[PDB]
């Protein structure tokens, strides 16, 4: 803050500027997949497919 | 969902049988000849004296 004071006065209160945390968290969730393939499937697929 | 189940192909292979049965034997030893005629005449002899 900065305030008006007479020049034969005294001196205006404290004051201070502030900071403050944001803290966004990374700690929970998780995005997958998966497959599930045979092991047949992956082997008549390899001498007929184009 | 198969990513391939539409693109596989139905493929054969060099396995021909020969099943039927389609033999000429007798026609095989008849000692075949060119006769380029209307019809064949020969002669046949009886008896008689």
């Amino acid at each position: 803050t900065a305030t008006g004071v007479a020049i034969t006065g005294s001196a205006p209160a404290a004051s201070m500027d502030a900071t403050l945390p944001a803290q966004l968290p990374i700690s929970a969730a998780s995005v997958q997949s998966t497959f599930t393939l045979n092991l047949k499937e992956i082997e008549e697929s390899k001498e007929q497919v184009t | 969902a198969k990513l391939n189940l539409a693109v596989l192909n139905n493929v054969f292979s060099e396995l021909l049988t020969q099943e039927i049965n389609r033999s000429a034997t007798f026609l095989g030893l008849l000692s075949k000849y060119p006769e380029r005629k209307s019809n064949i005449q020969w002669g046949v002899g009886m008896g008689g004296t």
